[PDB]
């Protein structure tokens, strides 16, 4: 009952574009997008709101398919997001906003890819 | 870049296996430069390098390891650059004296 | 055998400078925040709108990134540092949210004090420490290295330990004391001119000489 | 005066060659005071800074230093002194001396005669 | 002529890499170990009073008499002392030897030369690939036990449309005279 | 639509470039098997097993990784949560 840090600590892994294989730490309860920042492979002035209605898919990560069955599903809005703001109006069916990725152990371990960084300035 | 002579066997066999791989990553582009895909069997090529290698295993001497890996990425970087019952006595018997 | 340098400055006719820029890292200040004049705010130090850094703590960010956040006050002769990593492996720069009350002797090093806090004096933060949202330590407290404080609690002790939950109406009593100091620090920043009247003495002192 | 053109063209004039020289020599004689005494190198060493520093002391001009010294362009001069400086951090860095013990040299010499045709180097006067 | 700095180096050089030295008409003569020559050279070079700092070439010598067969020379000049040198090891087929390219920078093909004749690898080369040879050469054509001729051949398959590489079968065998004389001992 | 491989298509191709192998058997060999123990091959035989594993997916696989396919199921694991399969 010391209460810790590091009980809270999930420690999961990513893939950046260029394939260069990444070690990501994160408190459980802080957002993917919150630990991928912290790591310094997410520009942090790009996504400063963790909210959905500022996201514009700047957080997207995509996740293998026995991973997305330990998170809970795309919301609505997700959905719609991740349709717009992409290269093709399509759904990756494994990509997740990773505002909306709330890290925990169930999660821990988990791998997930960074895909090709998009500009944000005007 | 050329390296100093490995020192430790242990060395030698990451050498031999940094050749490996450097030689199968370069494998496809073997392909497009021969073009011979009707009976290459680039499965097959890959085993030929190995039976290659395990035939290169009397070898001790670092050394010579060290030479034969330099010579080997030497030839890899030629052909990246395109340039190419009568038992055994008897047919030797009629075909010539010098045998 | 030790050397003593004759050309050591035994009386720089100018204390400590406020600001210690370390190469390109300057630090910075908001207009609306107030910094004592006695405070040394060395590197990567950046202090937000409606801050109340006291007089006598020194904040050095050289090792790593200082952040004092909106109407966070930080109390008289409290010490604020950082480091490159830290045990938990979490970003190490120290972190203090807004709406966060730090007292007068704290000792803060590679924290990440959520907002809404309350640290009384003689309270130490070792590194990768948090204070969670809405929390509150007494005097005294040191956490150790990569302890937390869970949020809506109070803890005590010189190891950390929780005494008792927070009610409601003790939990927003804290940004009331935040601007609570807000407040005494604007009353104490209307007395000082936006240019020092020092360099006139300084040339007395110049044509006295010479 | 000052020097229009030293005539190698990766070599340019210098206006405070005196002191760079003084600086550089100084620097010299504080380096090598690291390296053992009873290697010739140091004593060589020794001998030729002193020698280049007391002479660049006593007279002021570079074109007096150049001519009393008999080895011309100071900038070369300079070049020899950073090069110096850089052979003796090497030798620091590595350590040559002391002789291994049971250590033998051969020298060979043969007075076998040449043509007075023949491209040998002749010494400067 | 012109023993000066040879003299001064060997009275200032450390006497641990000096392994024998000669004074001749012919050219003063310094012999080492592969160990230190590179040391060598470096002092060689920046030392105010010995500076060679221009290198002249390196050569390769075969004799299949000795253990180390390969030798490898260094001719170095000196413009401002007005002297030449030169600097000698002995090399086998398999050991490296440390390479002289971050010291004097047009030694890189000189040594890909010595390469390419010889077989002596090099340490420190930033490219040690054939220069002078033909694409895909087998062997190391100055070695004594080299053949003159070679080993093989090139002419044009008209099958293939390319000139082929075949192995020799040429007319007319060099006819290796024996001149020597009893008496010349 | 779609950026990783399915799991049961990436064991079933790592499974079938594990079979055409001479020196290996398809009695011995299991999703869960160690190349130099249970399938009695050498350093080099894993090295080429990971090159050949590495040309059938498309992808360079980094050189630790590769130190890390030890076993049939990390080579799995590894194919299926790499983006560049
Ligand atoms: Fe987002």
């Amino acid at each position: 009952s010391s209460k810790k840090v590091s009980d809270r600590i999930v420690r999961l892994s990513a893939i950046d574009f260029e394939g260069k294989k990444h070690e990501v730490v994160g408190l459980a309860g802080h957002t993917l997008l919150k630990a991928l920042i912290n790591t310094g492979l997410i520009d942090p002035d790009s996504h400063r709101l963790e909210e959905i209605d500022a996201c514009s898919a700047h957080c997207e990560v995509n996740i293998a398919q026995e991973w997305l069955d330990k998170l809970p599903p795309r919301s609505y809005d997700e959905e719609y997001v991740l349709v717009r703001n992409s290269r093709a109006r399509v759904l990756n069916k494994h990509s997740r906003l990773g505002c909306q990725v709330l890290l925990d152990h169930n999660l821990q371990g988990m791998v997930v890819a960074l895909p090709e960084p998009k500009p944000w300035d005007t | 870049k050329v390296l100093p002579n490995s020192a430790s066997v242990e060395e030698a066999r990451q050498r031999v296996f940094d050749f490996f791989r450097a030689t199968c990553r370069s494998l496809p582009s073997v392909m497009e430069i021969y073009n011979l895909y009707d009976v290459t069997s680039v499965a097959q090529l890959r085993s030929t390098v190995a039976s290659e290698i395990r035939k290169n295993i009397g070898v001790s001497d670092p050394k010579v390891i060290d030479m034969l890996l330099f010579k080997g990425m030497e030839e890899l970087m030629n052909v990246v650059n395109h340039s190419k019952a009568i038992s055994p006595f008897l047919k030797n018997f009629y075909s010539s004296n010098y045998f | 055998s030790i050397t003593p340098s004759p050309d050591r400055v035994k009386w720089d006719y100018r204390g400590q400078r406020k600001i210690i820029p370390l190469g390109q890292w300057l630090p910075k200040v908001a207009v609306d925040a107030y910094v004592a004049p006695n405070v040394v705010l060395a590197g990567q130090v950046t202090v937000w709108d409606g801050a109340s850094v006291w007089p006598g703590c020194v904040l050095r960010g050289d090792l790593n990134k200082i952040s004092i956040g909106f109407c966070s006050n930080v109390q008289e002769r409290s010490v604020l540092h950082a480091a490159w990593t830290s045990p938990t492996g979490l970003p190490a720069d120290t972190s203090i949210e807004r709406y966060v009350t730090i007292g007068a002797y704290s000792l803060l090093r590679s924290c990440t004090i959520e907002p809404e806090c309350i640290i009384g004096q003689h309270s130490i933060l070792m590194e990768g420490s948090l204070v969670e949202t809405q929390s509150i330590l007494e005097a005294g407290s040191v956490v150790p290295p990569g302890r937390r404080i869970p949020s809506g609690e109070l803890w005590a002790g010189n190891p950390a330990r929780f005494v008792r939950t927070l009610t409601h109406e003790e939990i927003l009593e804290i940004p009331k004391l935040a601007v609570a100091i807000n407040d005494l620090s604007r009353d104490h920043y209307s007395e000082f001119l936006p240019y020092s009247t020092v360099y006139l003495e300084v040339e007395k002192f110049k044509k006295s000489l010479g | 005066k000052v020097k229009a053109s030293t005539g190698i063209v990766g070599l340019e004039v210098v206006p405070n060659a005196r002191e760079v020289l003084i600086g550089l020599y100084s620097k010299t004689l504080k380096e090598i005071q690291k390296v053992p005494e009873d290697e010739g190198y140091r004593k060589a060493v020794e001998s030729f800074t002193k020698h280049r520093l007391s002479v660049c002391k006593e007279e002021e001009d570079w074109e007096a230093i150049e001519k009393r010294l008999g080895c011309g362009q100071v900038e070369e001069l300079i070049e020899e002194a950073q090069d110096e400086l850089k052979l003796i951090s090497y030798m620091i860095e590595w350590d040559p001396w002391g002789v291994p013990d049971d250590y033998e040299c051969e020298v060979i010499e043969n007075d076998a005669p040449v043509p007075k045709h023949v491209p040998l180097h002749r010494p400067p006067p | 002529d012109n023993q000066f700095i040879f003299k001064y180096s060997w009275e200032t050089l450390p006497k641990k890499w000096v392994k024998k030295m000669e004074r001749s008409e012919h050219g003063n003569r310094f012999d080492t170990k592969t160990d230190y020559l590179f040391q060598l050279l470096c002092f060689l070079k920046l030392h105010t009073y010995t500076r060679v700092q221009v290198l002249i070439d390196i050569c390769g010598v075969d004799y299949p008499s000795r253990k180390r067969r390969f030798e490898v020379v260094y001719n170095l000049l000196s413009t401002r002392y007005n002297s030449r040198i030169r600097v000698q090891t002995s090399a086998d087929e398999v050991t490296r030897i440390s390479s002289v390219v971050s010291l004097f920078p047009s030694a890189g093909w000189w040594e890909r030369e010595v390469w390419d004749m010889f077989g002596v690898s090099f340490i420190n080369h930033p490219d040690l690939r054939r220069i002078l040879t033909d694409y895909g050469f087998e062997g190391h054509p100055l070695r004594k036990d080299f053949p003159l001729s070679g080993y093989v051949e090139v002419r044009y398959d008209d099958p293939e449309k390319r000139v082929v590489s075949e192995p020799i079968e040429m007319t007319q065998e060099f006819r290796y005279f024996d001149f020597a004389s009893p008496w010349e001992q | 639509r779609g950026s990783f491989l399915d799991k049961s298509e990436v064991a079933d191709r790592v499974i079938s470039c594990v079979k055409n192998f001479q020196k290996v058997d398809p009695a011995k060999v299991t999703p869960n098997a160690h190349f130099q123990n249970d399938l009695g091959l050498d350093s080099l035989d894993a090295v080429e097993i990971v090159m050949a594993l590495e040309e059938e997916f498309g992808f360079e696989i980094p050189d630790n990784e590769a130190d890390k396919i030890n076993s049939i199921k990390h080579a799995v694991d590894f194919i299926a949560s790499h983006p560049q399969a």
